[PDB]
This record gives C-alpha cells, sequence and structure tokens, in this order.
C-alpha cells in the first residue's frame, strides 16, 4: 500500500516511503516483486536523494526472489550504507557470494597478468580489514589468514603477519600449510620468500624454514648470508646442524653453488661439512 | 603404456598412503594381467614401509593369481 | 495544522488551491511520525482518526474530479487503515459507501477474480443490512446467469451517491463485449436489432458505433464482415520436437548408469 | 565476546561452508560402492 | 583448524569424482 | 496420523446410482409410459 | 482403593518397561546413525515420528502415577553424557534410577514443577553434540505439557518451554549441525509446537508474530538446503492466512515458493488441499477441482478421520460449480451422518430445476454452512442453477433450435436464452456454436483426430514418470 506513496513525485515523501520499505521487507516479501522496476527507476536518477538506499532494498527483494547477482550488483551500488550494517544473517550471505565471486575472479586474473583484467570494487577488501578488526577483537588471526591465502593478495598477508605481536610460531604453522596443502608452485615461492623476509625481521632463524624454503627456491647466496650471520653472532650450534640437514636434503649443483658463495677455522669447518665427507665415513662406520 | 599408467600411481600419491588402497582396490581386479601387474607395484611404491595390513590384505590374492 | 476538516466539504468544492492545501495536508500528516507500529496509545491514534478522515474527503474530492490512478491511491491507503493491526479506532460513518466505491470501481475494470476475493473480509454485512455494499453484489449476481436487462433496469435506482463515474465505465465495458460478440461472423441486421440488442432507439449512439465500430447502414441493412481466420495447418510441424523427445528417451536409458 | 562475535563472523562462514562439502562426500560414497558392486557383477560374467 | 578441514573436503570431493569416473568407464567397457 | 484438520468426522444398498439418474418420475411405468395409446 | 487401588499396580508394570525401551532404542539408534552413516533419514526417526503423532500421545496424557511417566522427569533430570566417564557414569544412572522408579516413588512433580524438571535436563552438564537427544527428549515431554488440557497457567508454561526449545533450535541452526541435520526431526518439532502455539494465540491475541518469525524461519530454511524444511513451514505459513477471514489470498497468489518437490506422501496431500481452495476462490474451477481430486486420492489411509471428509466436502461444491456429481455417501460413517444430509440434499435440488427448495435448505442448513466456512455458495452457485441444464441439454442434443430450449429450460423467452447460451460458450462450458441466421444451436463435430494426434501427448509423461521410478530405484539401491 506504500507503493502508492512511491507513485507521487516529491522527495520528502520518498524518504518516508523507503524508510517503511526495509522495516517490513522481511514480512511483506512479494509485494515489492512487482514494484521492482519502480525502484530500479528511482535508482537511475542522479538527482535523487537516497538512491544508494534504493540499491539496499532492491538487494533485499532480489534476495527473496533468489536473484543473487541482482542483490550483488546492487550491493555494489549500495555504497557505505550496506557495510555499515554488519550484524545480520542477511549481510553475511551476500558477502559470502561476494568473496566467492572475488576469489574465482583473481584465480582467473592470475592467469593473465598482462593487462586485460577486470575493474574491481574496493569494499570487498573494506570487509577484509573489517574482518581483521574483528580478528583484532578476536586474538584469533587464523581465520583472516585463510582468505588471505585464498585471495591471492600478499601485502595483506604481510600486514597480518606484521600484526599486533602474537607469536612467530603462528606464522611457522602457516608455513606448514605451504608444505601440506599448497597446490600451485607459481605463487608458492612468493609466499615462501615473503616468509623469509619477516624471518630476517625476526630474531631467531628456524631449521624447517630453510629446510623447506631455500631448497624449493634454490638461492645459494641466501643461506650463505644467513649462516654468515650465524657465524657473526658466534652461533656454531645451529649452523653446524643445518649443514648436516642441507647435505642430507638438497641435491647436486646446489651444494656446488653455495660452496662458491662460501669464499665469496669456522670457514674451513663449513668447507668440510658442506662437502660432507665426514658424514659419509661415520655412516660407513655404523 | 597401460602399465606405466597404473605404475605411476605411487609416484603421485606416496605422501598420503591412505588413499592408495582405496583407489587400487579394483585396479587389482581387472581382466588383463598387465593392469593387475602395475596395480601390484603401485601398492609397493605408494606405501613405502608401513605396516598397513590393508595393502597386505590386497596382496594375498595377488600372489595367488593364475598368471605367473 | 488541523486544516479545514469541513472547509469546502458541504456546499461546493471548485477548488484547485485547497487541493494544494490537501496536498500540503498529506505533507503534514505523513511527515508527523509514522503509522506503521500502532501498538496502543489512543492519543497517537488521534491523528490516525484524522488521517482516515482526510483520505476519505480526499477520496470524495477524487471522484468529484474523476482521477483514475488517484482514486485507487487514496482507497488503498484507506484500506491500509482498515488493515490496522490494533484497530480500536471507532466506526467512521463513511466506510460502507467508501468500500462501495471500491467495490464498484474494481467491478468496472474487469477485476472479477479480485472481486470475489475482496468479499472475504465482509462477515455478515452483505445479508443483514448495508445497501451500499448490497447493491454491487446484487449487480454482480445479475451479471452471473443471463440477466443483462435487470442491470439496466436497476440503473435508475442507486440508494447511494450518484455512482455515475463508475457505472458509465461499467456499462461501456459491457456494451463493447456484446459488440465484441456481434463483431464476429454474425453478418447483417437492421437498426431495430441494434435497438433491441444494444439499446436506445434513435440517439447518436448509432453514430457512435458507426465510427468506433463498422456497421454501415446500406439499403436499410447493416454490414459486419467475417472475422474468421484461415487456420493455417501442416500437422507435421512437431517433426523436429518429436525427434527431440525420442533422443532423450535413449539418452536417459543409456549414459546414466 | 572475544570469540562469540567472531564465531558467528569468521567461523560461521567456514563451518556452514563445510557442511554441504561433507554432505556430497557422504553422498558419493553411497553412489560409489553401488557402482563398485555393479561392476563386480559384469566382471563375474565375462571372466566366467 | 577450520581452513585445513575445508581444504581436505575440497580435495576428497574432487578425488572420488575421479574414481567415480573410472567405474563409469569399466562398466561401459565390460558391456562390449 | 492426525493432520489437525479433522475435528468433525436393499435399504439404500446401491441406491444413489439409481437415484442420480431417475428420481421420482411416476415409477409404476404404466399410467403414462404404457398409457400413451389413448392419444392415438 | 479395594476396587481401583488394587488395579493401580498393573498400570505401571508394563509401560515402565516397554514404553521406556522405546526412546532407549530410539535414542540409541538415532545416535548410531548420527555418528556413522551420517545420511540418517532411514531409521526409526520416521516410525517414532509416526508414534509421537499416534502412540505416545495416547500411551500417556497424565504422567501415569506409581512412576511410569511420573518418573521420567526425575530420571532425565541428571543427564551429562559429556566424556566417556561421564557417559559410563550416566549409564550407571540409567541403571540405578530406573531401578528406584521401578521399585519406589521418586520425585513426583505435581504438574507445575515440570519446568524446573526441564531446567536440570538443560543444565547438569548437558551437551551440544547430543543435539538429537536434547531436541527429542525436550519436545516429547511437551505433549504431556499441552495435552493435559487444563489450559490454565500452563499455557504460559507452554509458551516458555517451547521458546526454551526454540532457543536451542535456533542456536543449533546458528550452531553448525555437523553431519546430523536435526531439521529432519526439527521440521515436525516446529510443526507440533506451532499447532498448539497457534491454539495459544487463538486463546490470546493474533499469531502474526508467529508469521514474522516463520518468515525468518522459512528464510534460513532452503537457503541452507531443503530437507523437508520448505515443505513443512510453507503449509504452516499458509494456514494462518487462510484461517484469517481477511483478504489474504492474493498474498498467496504471489507466493512463489511452490516447490517442496517431495513430501513423503503426507505434506503434499494437504498442500494440494490448501491451494485447491485458493484457486477455487479466484473462480478458476477447472484446475481447482482436479488438484482437489488429486489431494483426495493421494493420502486417504486412515479410519474415518475427517479432513478426508473435508477435502471431500469442498470437492463436491466446485463440481456443482461445473455440473457433475458422483455418489458421495457410499462410505457412510457414524459422523458422516451429520455431514451427508445438507450436501446430498443440496445437489438434489441442483439437478432438478427447483429454486424454492434451494432457497429453503439454504435457510434450513445455513448454520451448518457457517461451521464449514462456505457461505459463498449462495452467491456463486445460483449461476450454475441455470447453467446445469444448458450443459445437460447441449450434451444430449446435437443441433437444437433456440425456440425449443426456452421451454426446456422453462425460461419462457427465446430472446434472452441466446444470451445464456452466449455466456456459457464465453465461459467454455460447452464448446458448441450458434447459427444466428434462422435460430440453430448446433453442437460440435464428430470424434476428432483423438485416435491419431493426441495420444503421444499423454505417452510422453508416462515414459518420463516410469523411468524416473527406474532411476529413483537404482540410485537408492545399495547401502551396503
Amino acid at each position: 500500500g506504500i507503493i502508492s506513496l512511491l507513485d507521487e513525485d516529491e522527495p520528502q515523501l520518498k524518504e518516508f516511503a523507503l524508510h517503511k520499505l526495509n522495516a517490513v521487507v522481511n514480512d511483506f516479501w512479494a509485494e515489492i516483486s512487482e514494484s521492482v522496476d519502480k525502484i530500479e527507476v528511482l535508482y537511475e536518477d542522479e538527482g535523487f536523494r537516497s538512491r544508494q538506499f534504493a540499491a539496499l532494498v532492491a538487494s533485499k527483494v532480489f534476495y527473496h526472489l533468489g536473484a543473487f547477482e541482482e542483490s550483488l550488483n546492487y550491493a555494489l551500488g549500495a555504497g557505505d550504507l550496506f557495510n555499515v550494517n554488519d550484524n545480520s544473517e542477511y549481510v553475511e550471505t551476500i558477502i559470502a557470494k561476494c568473496i566467492d565471486h572475488y576469489t574465482k575472479q583473481c584465480v582467473e586474473n592470475a592467469d593473465l597478468p598482462e593487462g586485460e583484467k577486470k575493474p574491481i570494487d574496493q569494499r570487498l577488501e573494506g570487509i577484509v580489514n573489517k574482518m581483521f578488526q574483528r580478528c583484532l577483537d578476536d586474538h584469533k588471526y587464523k581465520q583472516a589468514i585463510g582468505i588471505a591465502l585464498e585471495t591471492r593478495r600478499l601485502d595483506v598477508f604481510e600486514k597480518t603477519i606484521l600484526e599486533s605481536n602474537d607469536v612467530p610460531g603462528m606464522l611457522a604453522y602457516s608455513l606448514k600449510l605451504c608444505m601440506s596443502l599448497m597446490q600451485n608452485k607459481q605463487f608458492r615461492n612468493k609466499v615462501l620468500r615473503v616468509l623469509v623476509k619477516i624471518y630476517m625481521n625476526l630474531e631467531k632463524p628456524d631449521f624447517i624454514n630453510v629446510c623447506q624454503c631455500l631448497i624449493f627456491l634454490d638461492d645459494p647466496q641466501a643461506v650463505s648470508d644467513i649462516l654468515e650471520k650465524l657465524v657473526k653472532e658466534d652461533n656454531l650450534l645451529m649452523a653446524y646442524q643445518i649443514c648436516f640437514d642441507l647435505y642430507e636434503s638438497a641435491s647436486q649443483q646446489f651444494l656446488s653453488s653455495v660452496i662458491q658463495n662460501l669464499r665469496t677455522d669456522q670457514t674451513l669447518k663449513m668447507i668440510k661439512i658442506l662437502s660432507g665427507e665426514m658424514a659419509i665415513e661415520l655412516h660407513l662406520q655404523f | 603404456v597401460r602399465r606405466a599408467a597404473v605404475e605411476s600411481l605411487g609416484f603421485i600419491l606416496f605422501r598420503t598412503p591412505e588413499q592408495c588402497p582405496s583407489v587400487v582396490s579394483l585396479l587389482s581386479e581387472s581382466y588383463n594381467p598387465h593392469v593387475r601387474y602395475g596395480a601390484a607395484m603401485a601398492l609397493g611404491i605408494c606405501c613405502a614401509g608401513t605396516g598397513n595390513k590393508e595393502a597386505i590384505n590386497l596382496l594375498e590374492p595377488m600372489t595367488n593369481d593364475p598368471v605367473n | 495544522m488541523y486544516e479545514q476538516l469541513k472547509g469546502e466539504w458541504n456546499r461546493k468544492s471548485p477548488n484547485l488551491s485547497k487541493c494544494g492545501e490537501e496536498l500540503g495536508r498529506l505533507k503534514l500528516v505523513l511527515l508527523e511520525l509514522n503509522f506503521l507500529p500502532t501498538t496502543g496509545t489512543k492519543l497517537t491514534k488521534q491523528q490516525l482518526i484524522l488521517a482516515r478522515d482526510i483520505l476519505e474527503i480526499g477520496a470524495q474530492w477524487s471522484i468529484l474530479r474523476k482521477d483514475i490512478p488517484s482514486f485507487e491511491r487514496y482507497m488503498a491507503q484507506l484500506k491500509c487503515y482498515y488493515f490496522d493491526y490494533k484497530e480500536q479506532l471507532p466506526e467512521s460513518a463513511y466506510m460502507h459507501q467508501l468500500l462501495g466505491l471500491n467495490l464498484l470501481f474494481l467491478l468496472s475494470q474487469n477485476r472479477v477474480a479480485e472481486f470475489h476475493t475482496e468479499l472475504e473480509r465482509l462477515p455478515a454485512k452483505d445479508i443483514q443490512t448495508n445497501v451500499y455494499i448490497k447493491h454491487p453484489v446484487s449487480l454482480e449476481q445479475y451479471l452471473m446467469e443471463g440477466s443483462y436487462n435487470k442491470v439496466f433496469l436497476a440503473k435508475g435506482n442507486i440508494p447511494a451517491e450518484s455512482y455515475t463515474f463508475f457505472i458509465d465505465i461499467l456499462l461501456d465495458t459491457i456494451r463493447d463485449e456484446i459488440a465484441g460478440c456481434i463483431e464476429k461472423a454474425y453478418e447483417k441486421i437492421l437498426f431495430t436489432e441494434a435497438t433491441r440488442i444494444l439499446f436506445f432507439n434513435t440517439p447518436k449512439k448509432m453514430t457512435d458505433y458507426a465510427k468506433k465500430r463498422g456497421w454501415v447502414l446500406g439499403p436499410n441493412n447493416y454490414y459486419s464482415f467475417a472475422s474468421q481466420q484461415q487456420k493455417p495447418e501442416d500437422t507435421t510441424i512437431p517433426s523436429t520436437e518429436l525427434a527431440k523427445q525420442v533422443i532423450e528417451y535413449a539418452r536417459q536409458l543409456e549414459m546414466i548408469v | 565476546l572475544e570469540e562469540g562475535k567472531a564465531g558467528s563472523g569468521l567461523r560461521q562462514y567456514y563451518l556452514s561452508k563445510i557442511e554441504e562439502l561433507q554432505l556430497i562426500v557422504n553422498d558419493k560414497s553411497q553412489n560409489l560402492r553401488r557402482l563398485q558392486a555393479q561392476r563386480n557383477e559384469l566382471n563375474a560374467k565375462v571372466r566366467l | 583448524d577450520l581452513y585445513s578441514r575445508y581444504k581436505k573436503l575440497q580435495q576428497e570431493l574432487e578425488f572420488l569424482e575421479v574414481q567415480e569416473e573410472y567405474i563409469k568407464d569399466e562398466q561401459k567397457n565390460l558391456k562390449k | 496420523m492426525s493432520e489437525k484438520k479433522q475435528p468433525v468426522d436393499e435399504d439404500n444398498w446401491d441406491d444413489d446410482n439409481v437415484e442420480d439418474d431417475f428420481s421420482n418420475q411416476l415409477r409404476a411405468e404404466l399410467e403414462k409410459h404404457g398409457y400413451k395409446m389413448e392419444t392415438s | 482403593p479395594p476396587g481401583g487401588g488394587e488395579q493401580e499396580p498393573p498400570p505401571p508394570p508394563a509401560p515402565q518397561d516397554v514404553e521406556m525401551k522405546e526412546e532407549a532404542a530410539t535414542g540409541g539408534g538415532s545416535t548410531g546413525e548420527a555418528d556413522g552413516k551420517t545420511a540418517a533419514a532411514a531409521a526409526e526417526h520416521s516410525q517414532r515420528e509416526l508414534d509421537t503423532v499416534t502412540l505416545e500421545d495416547i500411551k500417556e496424557h497424565v504422567k501415569q502415577l506409581e512412576k511410569a511417566v511420573s518418573g521420567k522427569e526425575p530420571r532425565f533430570v541428571l543427564r551429562a553424557l559429556r566424556m566417556l566417564p561421564s557417559t559410563s557414569r550416566r549409564l550407571n544412572h540409567y541403571v540405578l534410577y530406573k531401578a528406584v522408579q521401578g521399585f519406589f516413588t521418586s520425585n513426583n512433580a505435581t504438574r507445575d514443577f515440570l519446568l524446573p524438571f526441564l531446567e536440570e535436563p538443560m543444565d547438569t552438564e548437558a551437551d551440544l553434540q547430543f543435539r538429537p537427544r536434547t531436541g527429542k527428549a525436550a519436545s516429547t515431554p511437551l505433549l504431556p505439557e499441552v495435552e493435559a488440557y487444563l489450559q490454565l497457567l500452563v499455557v504460559i508454561f507452554m509458551m516458555n518451554s517451547k521458546r526454551y526449545k526454540e532457543a536451542q533450535k535456533i542456536s543449533d541452526d546458528l550452531m553448525q549441525k555437523i553431519s546430523t541435520q536435526n531439521r529432519r526431526a526439527l521440521d515436525l518439532v516446529a510443526a507440533k509446537c506451532y499447532y498448539y502455539h497457534a491454539r495459544v494465540y487463538e486463546f490470546l491475541d493474533k499469531l502474526d508474530v508467529v508469521r514474522s518469525f516463520l518468515h525468518a524461519r522459512l528464510r534460513t530454511a532452503t537457503l541452507r538446503h531443503d530437507a523437508d524444511g520448505q515443505a513443512t513451514l510453507l503449509n504452516l505459513l499458509l494456514r494462518n492466512y487462510l484461517h484469517y477471514s481477511l483478504y489474504d489470498q492474493a498474498e498467496k497468489l504471489v507466493s512463489k515458493s511452490v516447490f517442496p518437490e517431495q513430501a513423503n506422501n503426507n505434506e503434499w496431500a494437504r498442500y494440494l488441499y490448501y491451494t485447491g481452495r485458493i484457486k477455487a476462490i479466484q473462480l478458476e474451477y477447472s484446475e481447482a477441482r482436479r488438484t482437489m481430486t488429486n489431494a483426495l486420492r493421494k493420502a486417504p489411509q486412515h479410519t474415518a478421520v475427517g479432513f478426508k471428509q473435508t477435502v471431500h466436502k469442498l470437492l463436491i461444491v466446485v463440481e456443482l460449480l461445473l455440473g457433475e456429481i458422483p455418489d458421495r455417501l457410499q462410505f457412510r460413517q457414524p459422523s458422516l451422518k451429520r455431514s451427508l444430509m445438507p450436501y446430498f440434499l443440496l445437489t438434489q435440488a441442483v439437478r432438478t430445476g427447483n429454486l424454492a427448495k434451494f432457497n429453503q435448505v439454504l435457510d434450513q442448513f445455513g448454520e451448518k454452512f457457517q461451521a464449514d466456512g462456505t457461505y459463498t455458495l449462495i452467491i456463486r452457485l445460483r449461476h450454475n442453477v441455470i447453467k446445469t441444464g444448458v450443459r445437460m441439454i447441449s450434451l444430449s442434443y446435437s443441433r437444437i433450435s433456440l425456440a425449443d430450449i426456452a421451454q426446456k429450460l422453462q425460461l419462457d423467452s427465446p430472446e434472452d436464452a441466446e444470451f445464456i447460451v452466449a455466456k456459457a460458450i464465453r465461459d467454455g462450458v460447452i464448446e458448441a456454436s450458434i447459427n444466428h441466421e434462422k435460430g440453430y444451436v448446433q453442437s460440435k463435430e464428430m470424434i476428432d483426430i483423438y485416435s491419431t494426434r493426441e495420444p503421444q501427448l499423454a505417452f510422453h509423461q508416462r515414459i518420463s514418470f516410469c523411468l524416473d521410478i527406474h532411476n529413483m530405484s537404482v540410485k537408492a539401491m545399495r547401502f551396503p
């Protein structure tokens, strides 16, 4: 009956007509299903005062009809009036398809880096850092890091590991993830080398990092730098162990490449154990 | 070439040895011996040194085949 | 504020500026707060007493000027006020003829399926009393069986206000339908059959249906041509789609194992 | 609610998503072993 | 926790579709 | 199985087939059916 | 006490054993299929639901003193089942308290202490993983809580204890039901609560607040997916709006949710009853009377139940709105004797050309029409009082003059009898045509291409239906 108010042509009746739209849109579902063209009308005016609200209640009524992309495209035209509301079962279902549409978009965009990509909304990452604001309220950042792997975006992956200080081991746990369920190898090294950036920002180097990363990334100068660091702070305990692990794990021509970067004492110590002769005859001894 | 198909199963699935008895369960029960042969080696190279007892359950009619 | 509840109601309303004052009166009441929750509070029902009354007289002035999309607009908001969930509001003495205006309008524009489902909300007023509502439902009963002439002989008896702006449309949408029956293959008659069937001996209505319809008077003989089509047929037309149907027979026998 | 606001926000997204992913894996396993036994019949015919 | 469960249900679903496709071929093959 | 919509519910042994077709049309069948012949 | 007090020991004896082992086998077997074989539709879920409609409503209404159902509340007042020792210790509590209640008198709630004996079932370390156990064993004491029928201050205890359950119901929905999906049980739980919650809001103010809830409840159903959820909630949402005598039907005309797509032979039969009444009130008589016929012939498997006599009640009216009528009272009942006499005598006057009897029995039996909710026949069947004969004549005769149909319809006027025949052919009552040249009204042509062109347009559905039986057979075949 308030579509009769939508027929008349003054603005101060419109805003009290649309205020009554979303108030009873949950109970008077199919009445608006015929007045769809009137709203998508009222929407197309650039002189209309609440056109972004008309995209909200259109997204409400296509949500009833099951037209999910029509609620999606009008959530794009909704502005900040949509995402300022966040505690509903309505809002979480059509941002679910929004993440779903976006994460299948970037996998398609990862196939063609040379231009020819798509124009993209920016509230879809305005809810990402909002979810990070929830994770700031949560202390549990394992959930925002999940989409951060899925979204193929790595600066938010760096922002969430340069977060409010709670463990380096959480990042190590994320690194496991890269050993078990990581499928592609094209961006795997990028994830695997942005982990060793924050490791060089971190105070202690690990074992399983270079046991995973640098044999999958074959940088012989990088382990020759970080072990020279382990020489530099006089730490011959863990430099001694990672050479035996590297001699067991890695392959030919990479041990030959790193031993060139050695000479580029404890130096003659790591000549003999990266040649790895003494490990063989003690293994022959057993 | 049909053998080198069913022999290559262990090379791509040895990291998770649990799926290998489920997928070669009926590959061991074809009609030609060549598929059944590479099925037998696929149990040998997917599961490396496990005391599986499910693959061993599969190998017991495999060592009791008519074909040598 | 409280603008002319009986300002120009009783004697005459030739106004166009009080129509703008009524337009401003709509901008007053429907911008006060709202009418949606309606929990209790007879004091905030007091403007709901007046919001009914200004839309009643708004519907009075609408049929006084014959605006068709406006008359359904005011009546829907009036029907939305009898769609009140907490209806403690007392019986306005204009309700039965106001619904009779709606009952006659919605009969006139061929909403006959909407006619009978409208009659559910009337419990017992159709039988006991209420000739304002009893007259259009006796009218629709006259349209039921075969009785065209009892409609036009009850034309000279309306117990209500004049109802003329609806029943001119109501009978016009009757006349063209019988004209739609006679614009079929019923070939030729004289003016006296147009006097018997249609109505009216010697009025410019024979000029009306000479220009709207055909019906040229020849040598004291009208003319209406054949509206029958040729019916083009082949009857082997479904040869493609019958060949389609047998494909998904075997497609649903094989291929889905 | 440190966890309660987020169990509906960033965990209700996942656990509602894995629900239908659990249903279809449940569904195909009933469908697969049916296909298994139907193949074991025809192989028992041809080998005999 | 939950991200690892969602990845494994993605993997296992696309796994047994492939072994469903194998039995579709063999039952089609044994008819011939 | 209650469905919440059930709160109410040759003598004539095969009568309604006879009665729906013929009701009460002078069933002695002689006074008009056998007695047309006075007209001719 | 020497007469009835000595016949007090036999009541408890049995029902303390075999009625107790009902939910013991039900709660055990539902847990067994909730854990493994998580597609748990095929269990005693269905037969217990047929029992909770039939058996345990009439197995007990009162709590059956000397501790048969009176003991159920102090029995289940202490239910943790939390960890494996908390299961095995409660399994000892399943041994000890059933021995005490089988021997002596335990804590007898005096019909008002049932709600604090529904607190410690929800309390006392109760679980969320045993969500069938919480959902079933809370809703099953609500039927002694409602069918006590005293209806004084327990009505608000009805209102509290359902919203206790429905807060657990919604939280389980917003609780991620892993691999159980209680919706298969929670649908008729949402029905059985809202049958009497509709009664409560008939004994108090209106139940549009239920519909505002049930709109949101229908929203979270089938957006997840449908497992009987869209089917049950739609007939619940449709019933109030049909129960309200306001406008309410064009709301249902625009209700585009017309796919429950399966209903286990019980929701679909009553769903076709409601929408058959809807298409009858907007005067589409042909499609209405065939889906009313489909509703009557789909689920009649009862013993003189009454709603079968109600779908049989509305079906004869719309057939009198199109002329034909079969034998109706050939399945006469001790209660159908009340309801056969108006309608059989109604069509008695319709078939004859008598209207004075038709107006007399309206006046005689209008108050019975008030109980059936069918006032509208007098305004819309007086149409077919004149149209039944012209359907009967045009089926009998083949090429009739309009001068003779005037006396045969006893209208005594040929000039308007053209218009009655014109209206019937306008409405498609008879397919015949009129010769307006010398007064001929001839019928249709001979039997047409019916032997040649038609029958494949019946054969296509019967191919498609029978192979889908073959498809639904093969897909659901092998559980082992």
